[PDB]
RNA sequence: UAAUUGCGAUAACGAACGAGACCUUAACCUACUAAAUAGUGGUGCUAGCAUUUGCUGGUUAUCCACUUCUUAGAGGGACUAUCGGUUUCAAGCCGAUGGAAGUUUGAGGCAAUAACAGGUCUGUGAUGCCCUUAGACGUUCUGGGCCGCACGCGCGCUACACUGACGGAGCCAGCGAGUCUAACCUUGGCCGAGAGGUCUUGGUAAUCUUGUGAAACUCCGUCGUGCUGGGGAUAGAGCAUUGUAAUUAUUGCUCUUCAACGAGGAAUUCCUAGUAAGCGCAAGUCAUCAGCUUGCGUUGAUUACGUCCCUGCCCUUUGUACACACC
């Protein structure tokens, strides 16, 4: 079970088709300053800790 | 409350007027099953020959089930009210009439025969195999508490 | 001549009304020791304002309540509330201010519409439609 | 831990509780950490409640549904199919039941249990599907903390109440077997067999 | 027709035999081991309360539930 | 079907009345009860079948202690089932009054209840200090 | 910004309608005005089950005291109020504080200009032209029919079963409505399984019906997985009511047939809070009949709090061989 955290500092804004679906600048404890775009389902604020799977991603704009 | 014990005379799928009696349930469904006998009926034929209603049907001597019988062929006589039997009044003899077995289906055919020889209007729709009520013509009928 | 309160509590159309005084301990309702009430399950709920000041505090006073209007859950609430507002006005007439500010915080940290009335209150029915914003349903074929 | 006495009479077995820190009923608050990383802000446990009813108003501003006591929100999940919507008695009968199961099974606290079946049945990852216009795949995202708890609760409720659907287990057992077996990696559960189902399938996106 | 309804004998035997070893105990899991039926399962427990064996944290009908004697 | 009883015993205040009713050898059977439904609403008969009667005298009883006065109609309006038709799906709908009125008729007999001014019936001095304090005595008793 | 709302810019300048404002209603006034057609408390007469003084009535009479609840009248009250952020730092926006109320506080009513060859001559002694006018499509009496049908399509409301259905012990409401030149709403006592019948009584109504002690649901017992017991159709037989007249059964009850049905392809309807959904209740038609609607409460959820992808709407730019306007 390979676990990764996430804490949401910022949120770019709503995206996708139906935009049920938001940007998040995410950042982790390991390795503070080292940041990725992630893509988050549900309802995001401040200080949100997300459980991310693969470190290694790059959520880019749905079209 | 308390565990009961008993042993092999108990008798399940036993069968009394042309039908069997289920085994292992209360007594009063499993008479119940029988054509010409419902619940309420069949709880106060319970009433009368006094049955232990918690008692399933597969216990119970055979002079009391005939007790019973008894009652169901001869509820007028054995002090039921009169207003309580299915073929109240009755169009022949006229006395009240609880019918019984595989009788009533055999006395439901014979009254659909008298109406239609007859020729009152509902024997006609009878005739027919209508929807015989006159009530509005789309049925099928159903289903609340 | 003595000393004695009265207040009251709301639930949507469910309506609680307190009486308070100097007597001996006495808590009851309507037609119910405050032990017994009903449904058993929301019980606890009339407990509420006695148990988190702490029932020592209901020693010398004398508690009744009756409520008309509403159901079940909505008239616990407003006894609850009643019990509530009765005690903390009763502290302010005949008890210093201090007391029925820690009375108030203890209440109003855990406010399940504790002291304050609950403020939805039923929207109405319209046209074209079972119920306030519910509609029927439409063919086109 | 000191008696009173009153003039009407308050037993000694509730009363007890009444006197001493807050607790639902028997059950205690106390203890009962938050296992895993997040959720530590969308599972309550302090503020306690006596018992899971709290009628107030939690979907109204946004994230305060967050706020409410998880217990009341399992309470919630529970009621409902219209032939169950409203009935919160019976709902909070039943969490009651299923804290008693939980407790008759494996000790321990019950409220644990259900933390710890909730932390485990979120689906960390999940996917939805892209627009297009025509033919279209699930394309892979992440899962919100409080969506997690939502899909947490939800799956669990759902899968008790299926499984308790024409069965001689009522849904307090029924519900109670998945929260144990939910606890752990157990697998024959219902909720955890759905969270699988949503990772392998969030996994066939790269 | 599944059945396990009337005690016969020797099932209420292996019922006072087989109850204690439980943790838990209701009227679904003495029907879970194609046990006796509901009536009897309720009679039954009733009885294995009244005659210690099990410590009831019970409430009602419907949903009864006991536990090991410790 | 019914009225107050959400406070107290729901059950047991009215259960070792029922046995003590026929105790006491004073009840006043009609004759035709326990072979009838209890309300055009409803569908089977009690299932106490000896006993109910008395369940439903000390309900009366208590019926009659609730508050000020209370009459026949009344009776009929609460203990009514309400009825079930076809779709039409449970409109409130009276009771067996028949049998209440039996009831009524029975403890005025029995030197608990008479009949009040304007209308209706009420509970006497000497009447509940002997029937249902034993019952409720098992509440004593526990305490 | 919900908004041609504003802030600003500026061959425009001031203006009018619509929106908003306004009206009713929903909630907060332990302040004013009071109230036996609304309550509560004290004193003479009650303490009979959980009671020692629940709460109740005894208590239209026992007199007094009161206005918190309940009713209204008159006013006050919320203006995004205070704090923080955020923006040419302006209009405004997001959070926090208090606050009964901080989504224009919710809900409605009212709702512009120009249209459609929308519907209605079966609401109208509203009417043009046409038709008919005493074997009259006029008016009226007798008898049918509009209910002719296991549905080819459309809406509609109970619990597919153990968060269940029973047997009881169940169960607090709120809109209303109500008799005169008569027979409406029925309390009360008797009889009746029943529906009902009866003898009367109260009421032109905050007083009497009527705390419409409604239903769902709280508590224990009865089944417990089985087109079975769960609950009482389709067909038969009786007994009631309404009405000149019930027959192609008005309704209601009673017993016998026993059925909330095996979670409903493709498809498509409504829905974001006291809402959806559950559940009853009254009124509107009414002699009688609701599953119809119109309001009312009761229990009370999940899930967003977003987007323009589908279905459409508004503006601006543009393109147009269209203008009965992309059908």
């Amino acid at each position: 079970t390979p676990v990764t955290l996430a804490k949401v500092i910022k949120v770019l804004g709503r995206t996708g088709s139906r935009g049920g679906v938001t940007q998040v600048r995410v950042e982790f404890l390991e390795d503070t300053s080292r940041t990725i775009v992630r893509n988050v389902k549900g309802p995001v604020r401040e200080n949100d800790i997300l459980v991310l799977m693969e470190s290694e991603r790059e959520a880019r704009r749905l079209r | 409350s308390l565990v009961v014990q008993e042993q092999g005379s108990f008798q399940h799928i036993l069968r009394l007027l042309n039908t069997n009696v289920d085994g292992n349930i209360k007594i009063v469904y499993a008479l119940t099953t029988i054509k010409g006998v419902g619940r309420r009926y069949s709880n106060l034929v319970c009433k009368k020959a006094d049955v232990d209603l918690h008692k399933r049907a597969g216990e119970l001597t055979q002079e009391e089930l005939e007790r019973i019988v008894q009652i169901m062929q001869n509820p007028t006589h054995y002090k039921i009210p009169a207003w309580f039997l299915n073929r109240q009044n009755d169009i022949t003899d006229g006395k009240d009439y609880h019918t019984l077995a595989n009788n009533v289906e055999s006395k439901l055919r014979d009254d659909l025969e008298r109406l239609k020889k007859i020729r009152a209007h509902r024997g006609i729709r009878h005739f027919w195999g209508l929807r015989v009520r006159g009530q509005h013509t789309k049925t099928t009928g159903r289903r609340r508490a | 001549a003595v000393p004695s309160v009265q207040t009251f509590g709301k639930k949507k159309s469910a309506t609680a009304v307190a009486h308070v005084k100097a007597g001996k301990g006495l808590i009851k309702v309507n037609g119910s020791p405050i032990t017994l009430v009903e449904p058993e399950i929301l019980r606890f709920k009339v407990y509420e304002p006695l148990l988190l000041v702490g029932l020592d505090k209901f020693s010398n006073i004398d508690i009744r309540v009756r409520v008309t209007g509403g159901g079940h859950v909505s008239q616990v609430y407003a006894i609850r509330q009643a019990i509530a507002k009765g005690l903390v006005a009763y502290h302010q007439k005949y008890v210093d201010e201090q007391s029925k500010n820690e009375l108030k915080k203890a209440f109003t940290s855990y406010d399940r519409t504790l002291l304050i009335a609950d403020s939805r209150r039923p929207e109405p029915k319209k046209f074209g439609g079972k119920g306030a914003r519910s509609r029927f349903q439409k063919s086109y074929r | 831990f000191t008696p009173v006495v009153l003039a009407t009479p308050i037993p000694e077995e509730v009363q007890q509780a009444q006197t001493e820190i807050k607790l639902f009923n028997k059950w205690s608050f106390e203890e009962v950490e938050v296992k895993d990383a997040s959720l530590v802000d969308y599972v309550q446990v302090r503020q306690p409640i006596f018992v899971a009813h709290t009628a107030g108003r939690y979907a109204n501003k946004r994230f305060r549904k967050a706020q409410c006591p998880i217990i009341e929100r399992l309470t919630n999940s529970l009621m409902m199919n219209g032939r169950n919507n409203g009935k919160k008695l019976k709902a909070v009968r039943i969490i009651k039941h299923t804290l008693d199961i939980i407790n008759v099974l494996t000790d321990q606290n019950p409220i644990q249990v259900v933390v710890d079946a909730i932390t485990n049945t979120g689906p960390r990852e999940d996917t939805t599907r892209v627009g297009g216009g025509g033919a279209a795949r699930r394309q892979a995202v992440d899962v919100s903390p409080l969506r997690r708890v939502n899909q947490a609760i939800a799956l669990l409720t759902i899968g008790a109440r299926e499984a308790a659907f024409r069965n001689i287990k009522t849904i307090a057992e029924t519900l109670a077997e998945e929260l144990i077996n939910a606890a752990k990696g157990s697998s024959t559960s219902y909720a955890i067999k759905k969270k699988d189902e949503l990772e392998r399938v969030a996994k066939s996106n790269r | 027709a599944q059945h396990a309804v009337i005690l016969d004998q020797e099932k209420y035997d292996r019922i006072l035999k087989e109850v204690p070893t439980y943790r838990y105990v209701s009227v679904s899991v003495l029907v879970d081991r194609l046990k006796i039926g509901g009536s009897l399962a309720r009679i039954a427990l009733r009885h294995l309360e009244k005659e210690g064996i099990i410590k009831p944290i019970s409430k009602h009908s419907k949903q009864a539930i006991y536990t090991r004697a410790t | 079907p019914g009225v107050s009883v959400r406070d107290v015993a729901a059950q047991d205040f009215i259960n070792a009345y029922a046995s003590f009713l026929q105790r006491q050898g004073k009840l006043e059977v009609p004759g035709y009860v326990d072979i009838v439904k209890t309300s055009s609403g409803n569908e089977m008969p009690p299932q106490d079948a000896e006993g109910w009667f008395y369940k439903r005298a000390a309900s009366v009883a208590r019926h009659i202690y609730m508050r000020k006065q209370v009459g026949v109609g009344k009776l009929n309006k609460l203990y009514g089932g309400a009825k079930s038709r076809g779709v039409r799906p449970y409109k409130h709908i009276d009771a067996s009054g028949s049998i209440n009125r039996k009831v009524l008729q029975a403890l005025e007999k029995i030197g608990i209840v008479e009949i009040s001014p304007k209308g209706g019936r009420r509970i006497s001095e000497n009447g509940q200090r002997d029937l249902d304090r034993i019952a409720a005595q098992t509440l004593e008793e526990d305490e």
